[PDB]
């Protein structure tokens, strides 16, 4: 019941429900997004100054 | 240090040999501590500070 506000699909799978693969052939992807989901974190390693 | 000798005429007596004894004083092999930090670990300065 606590999961119901977080639901994302209209029903649970049937018993032995079939799977359809969309990528029938190998192909290059064209990419789409709405902003704020796709991100780069940037960090700096501590390479010391003065030592060596 | 000296021998004692007895009597007035000492012509029969060996005089005391002066022995210049010496005491050695020497350094040990130097004593060391080694640690390492990688360039990820060095991002937190407490590691160097507490290990020092």
């Amino acid at each position: 019941v606590a999961s119901r506000p977080y639901a994302n699909v209209d029903a649970k799978p049937a018993e032995s429900a079939a799977i359809t693969i969309l990528n029938k052939n190998a192909a290059p992807a064209n990419l789409f997004w709405a902003d704020g989901s796709v991100e780069l974190m940037y960090g700096k390693l501590a390479f010391p100054t003065g030592q060596g | 240090h000296m021998n004692i000798e007895e009597g007035l005429d000492l012509s029969s007596k060996t005089p005391t040999a002066l022995v210049q004894r010496l005491v050695p004083s020497v350094f040990k092999e130097p004593k060391n501590i080694l640690y390492t930090l990688d360039a990820r670990e060095m991002r937190d300065p407490e590691h160097k500070t507490e290990a020092g």
